[PDB]
């Protein structure tokens, strides 16, 4: 699935910032049961990766219903949604510091029991600076 | 061989693989398809179950051939026993003997009627 | 549940073949995936549950796991395989991970 | 010398999964218990001995099935309803008089220009709204779900009231139930039985608490898939009860509004006396114990020197966030913040806010939304609970305090809890053995 | 007893009372539950069908216990016919035969078809 | 005669007209019409596969009478063969014997599944 995010953004620190992925034409599946489309499981992860050390994992949000859960060390200051009207993934990260600065992907996982925390598609990374 | 594969053959080939292809006689939301195969499935499990009732009122229930105790009137056919087993097919002789098919049946019933009820009465002794 | 990977960086050349461990100190079962990552490009999922292949990956990279230790062959490398190489594991990621590249 | 011979009747059985009906024994209601075929007032329930089973709850296709059937029964059920594509107009809003603090600006007085019975007069036509239920453009205000799904009106003759179904699976085939106390989600279980028909199985609808529930014939049982994944929600089974009560104090008076040819839509009148928010009585040194006996059973998967931190709901849609709920036919989301704030280490009622929502889009369908009906008179409903739905916030490895929060929001999960000891069984009466027999 | 009542206790007690299990092999508008029950009823009486078609090729209709005249082939099981007997559940034997069904079923019919034939042959006479 | 001919008839005769009588009892949108006609064709069947489960069951299948093993408890009736047999209609003695049914049957089902069993252990020489 194609996964466009927003531009690169610069920020300065104590802000906030948002950063929209958008996944287009795949928040919805077919029931062929009832034979009516439904709003999918699918789990929208975000990862983050400083440059030059390896990635990190933020938090995700099931689309289902909006349900969330983000990482321990980054609680109270990252908030997740979803608008399932516009099929897109909000992160509105705050209170940035210095070392928040970083690239930001969205992944894309289709939450099935065989495979646990898989994520096909990624989005095409976010870069936010942060400095005064 | 498998299913049907000896049709166009002898009644003497034929007769003797009876039961691979007496083996193949039995093998969602309310759509079209659905509702298709649902009603594909009872119907053939009508049929089926007809054969095997009258298979099983002349008391060949579970006999893949069975012998019987009634005559074989020559106005039927009168071609010799060789002869019709060592040249036709089957569809050949189904097709020869097809408007003298329910007198037979009938026979053949109350051949069987006849012979249950001789049987249990020689077994009330 | 800490994940770890080694070596930290490893180097081979041309059509040679390559092996990258990582150890998870807690029994996930085969829940592991392997993600590699081109320079200046998002990561791409290659082998997922350690042992069956992304789609559209070739299939030089073959998935292991021997207990708590995990590892991948990749055999035949051609020079548009080189990058990093992350093993991660249910929410934990490897620190780090391993950079591949030509000598 | 030995020779084969067959065996009818042999007692062999296979792992499959097929269509089952349901069964209950006898007002027409949402569940078609009208169409079940009658149950028999005694199971013919059959204990087995030396028999082990392999069971697999998260792998269960029993589960998957009902699910697909209650949306099925759902949505046939509202199908034959009088639709309300017309309510999509402008609305002139203004807020609402004997109100207290609790209800600053959650009601809406909205009139609108709804068409008479004929089709060519506008008639002016007052209703009250749930602020959750408008959007703003006195002000303009429509209805929250005019641009994205149409909005059909329950038929209020037919009611949401859960009914216990039994669930039997067809001619030829068993349903395993394991009797094991300590039988946790996933493994064998010794001491299995056939039987016919499911227990009592109530398809009853919530997130966050599983109301009137199946309890656990021994302490408070914990289970999991893979309890290492944080993903993976942690079902909970109380042993004992913990009484809810979650009455709404209004008494709203309906009014039917002719919107067509017959077709007759039903909006919430004046409210005879005062206005008070829904709330939900939780006895609190029951609740108190009930978490005791969870975070007891509980130490044991992590460590007796661990921290357990029982949080409130992280985030997202009301339906998640909040406990959510049909009573009496209102929905009701609760905030169950008051519930889930200790922080356990090694007479008085609390009392939770809620807040009712008339449009529901449970099992999210991309084209209809239900309006649910107002109900006239107070509505009071005891609730037993059973069950909770918690999921384990990741933590880093140099702490150990994990919290738990409850989410939820996922139906097959709420179900599960009901059919966690079931399972369904082909029978194959046909076997072969050596024997020294040889036919004639 | 009841149903599967033996289904855990050896082969003997199993092989005492297989009818208990065998009678219970058997025992409106377009609504949802309407085919769902429907296709359940349908698909039990296809499934007791397909069982009586296997036992019928086999010449054993209506009888619970049959014996054939095929010999037990060791490469499928070569163990003592006492500890079959008086220690494996019929569940451990299925689990133990499960990969050699199909061939044995074909044999099965194979020699009933045979034997058939043969009887018929001596009945002429 | 036909279908349900012998009804008001003796014993005698309607004993004799077994198969007249039991050849019958066997002879597309989702429209009303359509439905119903399903839900009939799949009760029949039903029926019909009943009755011949029961009828295999005692190991008389394929037989329109057989004989059995266990004797006739005078405690179901007193009568006496000759009356039973040229007095009254069939009718009347099922409303006599209904319900004594139940464990009639399953004496039948009993006996013959020893008899099955001991007649397997006397082959077994
Ligand atoms: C968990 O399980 C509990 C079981 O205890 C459920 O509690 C039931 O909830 C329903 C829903 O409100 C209750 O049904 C209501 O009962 C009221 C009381 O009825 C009694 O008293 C009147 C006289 O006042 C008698 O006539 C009557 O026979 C009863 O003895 C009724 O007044 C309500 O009537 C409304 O609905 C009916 C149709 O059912 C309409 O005809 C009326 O006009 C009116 O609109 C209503 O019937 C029920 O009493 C509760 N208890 C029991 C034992 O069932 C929980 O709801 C359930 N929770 C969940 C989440 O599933
Ligand atoms: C929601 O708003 C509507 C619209 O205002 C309210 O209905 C209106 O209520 C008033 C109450 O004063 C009615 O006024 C009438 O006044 C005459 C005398 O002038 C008196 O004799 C009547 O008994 C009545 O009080 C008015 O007719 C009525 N309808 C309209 C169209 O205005 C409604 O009460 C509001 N509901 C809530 C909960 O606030
Ligand atoms: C956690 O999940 C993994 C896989 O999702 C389980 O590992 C087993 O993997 C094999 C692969 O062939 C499956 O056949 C098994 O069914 C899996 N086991 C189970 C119980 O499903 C692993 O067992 C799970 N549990 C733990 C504690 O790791
Ligand atoms: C349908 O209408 C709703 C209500 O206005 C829209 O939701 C709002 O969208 C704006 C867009 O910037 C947001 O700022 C608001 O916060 C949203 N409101 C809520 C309650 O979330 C929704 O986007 C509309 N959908 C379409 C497809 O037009
Ligand atoms: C549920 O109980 C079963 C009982 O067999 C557990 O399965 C094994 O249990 C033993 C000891 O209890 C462990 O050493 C094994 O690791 C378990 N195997 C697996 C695959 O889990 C099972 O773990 C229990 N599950 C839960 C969630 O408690
Ligand atoms: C809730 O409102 C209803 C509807 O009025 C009340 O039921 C009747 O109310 C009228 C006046 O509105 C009284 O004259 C009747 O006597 C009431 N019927 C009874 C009491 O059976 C109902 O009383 C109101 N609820 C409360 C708690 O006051
Ligand atoms: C839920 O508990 C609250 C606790 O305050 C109850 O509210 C009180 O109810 C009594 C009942 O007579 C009133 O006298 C009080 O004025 C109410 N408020 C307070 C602050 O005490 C409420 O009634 C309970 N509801 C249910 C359904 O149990
Ligand atoms: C929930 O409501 C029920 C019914 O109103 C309460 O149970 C009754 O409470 C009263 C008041 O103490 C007792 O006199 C009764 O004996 C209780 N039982 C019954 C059947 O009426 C229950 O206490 C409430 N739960 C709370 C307040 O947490
Ligand atoms: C969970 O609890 C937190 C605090 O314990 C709640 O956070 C408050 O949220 C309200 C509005 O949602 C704000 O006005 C407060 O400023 C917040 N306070 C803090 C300390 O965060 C949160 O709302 C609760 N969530 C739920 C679903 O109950
Ligand atoms: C749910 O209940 C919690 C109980 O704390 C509410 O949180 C408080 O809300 C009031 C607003 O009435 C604030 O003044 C307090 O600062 C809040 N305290 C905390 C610790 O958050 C919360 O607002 C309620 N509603 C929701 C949606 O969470
Ligand atoms: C389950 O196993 C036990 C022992 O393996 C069986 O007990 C046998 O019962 C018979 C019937 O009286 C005795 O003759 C045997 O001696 C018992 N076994 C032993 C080892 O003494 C039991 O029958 C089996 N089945 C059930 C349903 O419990
Ligand atoms: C077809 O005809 C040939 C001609 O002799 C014969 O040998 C053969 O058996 C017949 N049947 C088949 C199936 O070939
Ligand atoms: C609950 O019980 C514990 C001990 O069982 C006690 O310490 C605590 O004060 C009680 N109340 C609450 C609200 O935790
Ligand atoms: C709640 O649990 C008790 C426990 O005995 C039980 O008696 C009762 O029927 C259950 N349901 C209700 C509505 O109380
Ligand atoms: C009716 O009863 C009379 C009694 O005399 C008998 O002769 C006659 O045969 C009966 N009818 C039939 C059709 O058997």
């Amino acid at each position: 699935v194609r996964l466009d995010q927003s531009g690169t953004a610069v920020k300065k620190p104590g802000a906030s910032v948002r950063v929209s992925c958008r996944a287009p034409d795949s928040f919805t599946v077919y029931r062929p049961r009832l034979s009516a489309y439904f709003i999918g499981e699918f789990n929208i992860h975000w990862l983050r990766q400083a440059p030059g050390q390896g990635l990190e994992w933020l938090g995700f949000v099931n689309i289902f219903r909006g349900a969330v859960k983000y990482s321990s060390r980054f609680q109270g200051r990252i908030t997740i949604t979803r608008d399932t009207s516009s099929e897109t993934s909000y992160l509105d990260l705050g209170a940035l510091k210095a070392d928040d600065t970083a690239t930001y992907y969205c992944a894309w996982d289709k939450n099935v029991d065989d495979n646990p925390w898989r994520l096909d598609s990624w989005g095409q990374g976010t870069l936010v600076i942060v400095s005064s | 061989l498998g299913f049907l594969g000896a049709a166009g053959s002898t009644m003497g080939a034929a007769s003797m693989t009876l039961t691979v292809q007496a083996r193949n006689l039995l093998s969602l939301k309310l759509t079209v398809w659905g509702i298709k195969q649902l009603q594909a499935r009872v119907l053939a499990v009508e049929r089926y179950l007809r054969d095997q009732q009258l298979l099983g009122i002349w008391g060949c229930s579970g006999k893949l051939i069975c012998c019987t105790n009634v005559p074989w009137n020559s106005s039927w056919s009168n071609r010799n026993l060789s002869e019709i087993w060592d040249n036709m097919t089957w569809l050949q002789w189904d097709k020869e003997i097809s408007n003298y098919t329910q007198i037979i049946y009938g026979l053949l019933e109350e051949s069987q009627n006849q012979q249950e009820k001789n049987e249990q009465d020689l077994l009330a002794l | 549940i800490q994940v770890t990977q080694s070596p930290s960086s490893l180097s081979a050349s041309i059509g040679d073949t390559i092996t990258v461990a990582c150890e998870v100190s807690q029994d996930v079962g085969w829940a592991v995936n392997w993600y590699h990552q081109r320079p200046g490009r998002p990561p791409y999922n290659l082998i997922y549950t350690a042992h069956n292949l992304a789609p559209g990956v070739a299939s030089r990279f073959r998935g292991s796991r021997v207990g708590t230790y995990f590892t991948l062959t990749i055999n035949n490398l051609l020079p548009e395989d080189v990058g990093t190489y992350y093993c991660q594991v249910f929410d934990s990621f490897a620190p780090g991970g391993t950079r591949v590249d030509l000598r | 010398n030995l020779w084969v011979t067959v065996y009818y009747g042999v007692p062999v059985w296979k792992d499959a999964e097929t269509t089952l009906f349901c069964a209950s024994d006898a007002k027409h209601n949402v569940w078609a218990t009208h169409a079940c075929v009658p149950t028999d007032p005694n199971p013919q329930e059959i204990h087995l001995e030396n028999v082990t089973e392999e069971f697999n709850m998260w792998k269960n296709n029993m589960v998957e099935q009902m699910h697909t059937d209650i949306i099925s029964l759902w949505d046939q059920s509202l199908k034959p309803c009088v639709k309300l594509t017309p309510l999509c107009v402008t609305l002139q809003c203004t807020n609402v008089n004997n109100i207290t603090d609790d209800m600053r600006g959650e009601l809406k007085n909205c009139s609108f220009n709804m068409t008479t019975e004929l089709r060519d007069k506008k008639q002016k036509v007052y209703s009250l709204f749930y602020r959750l239920d408008v959007v703003q453009i006195n002000k303009e205000y429509r209805l929250i779900n005019c641009n994205t799904s149409a909005i059909t009106q329950a038929c209020p003759k037919v009611s949401f009231e859960p009914i216990p179904i039994h669930y039997c699976a067809p001619a030829g085939f068993a349903i395993l139930k394991c009797k094991d106390k300590k039988f946790n989600g996933t493994g064998p279980c010794p001491s299995v039985s056939t039987v016919q028909c499911t227990h009592g199985i109530k398809p009853v609808v919530s997130t966050q608490l599983l109301l009137n529930g199946s309890l656990a014939e021994e302490e408070v049982m914990i289970r999991s898939e893979n309890i290492t994944n944080n993903a993976k929600n942690i079902l909970v089974q109380f042993n004992t009860p913990v009484q809810i009560n979650c009455t709404r104090p209004n008494n709203n008076t309906r009014k039917s509004i002719r919107i067509g040819p017959g077709q007759a839509f039903y909006a919430t009148g004046d409210i005879i006396g005062d206005i008070r928010q829904a709330h939900c009585n939780v006895s609190k040194a029951t609740w108190n114990e009930t978490l005791g006996k969870v975070v007891k059973q509980l130490r044991k998967h992590f460590g007796n020197n661990t921290i357990i931190r029982f949080a409130n709901s992280s985030g997202g849609d009301l339906e998640v966030t909040t406990h959510s709920f049909n009573c009496g036919g209102e929905f009701f989301y609760c905030n169950t913040s008051g519930l889930f704030n200790s922080t356990w280490i090694s007479n008085d009622s609390i009392t939770l806010p809620c807040r009712i929502k008339q449009i529901i889009n449970m099992w999210q369908r991309i084209g209809q939304a239900m309006y649910a009906p107002p109900i006239q008179g107070v509505i009071r409903c005891v609730s037993n609970i059973t069950g909770l739905i918690l999921t384990r916030d990741g933590g880093s490895t140099n702490s150990t305090t994990e919290t738990f929060r409850p989410g939820g929001g996922d139906m097959r999960d709420n179900w599960r809890s009901e059919l966690y000891k079931y399972k369904v069984v082909k029978i194959e009466p046909l076997g072969v053995a050596p024997t020294r027999c040889k036919r004639r």
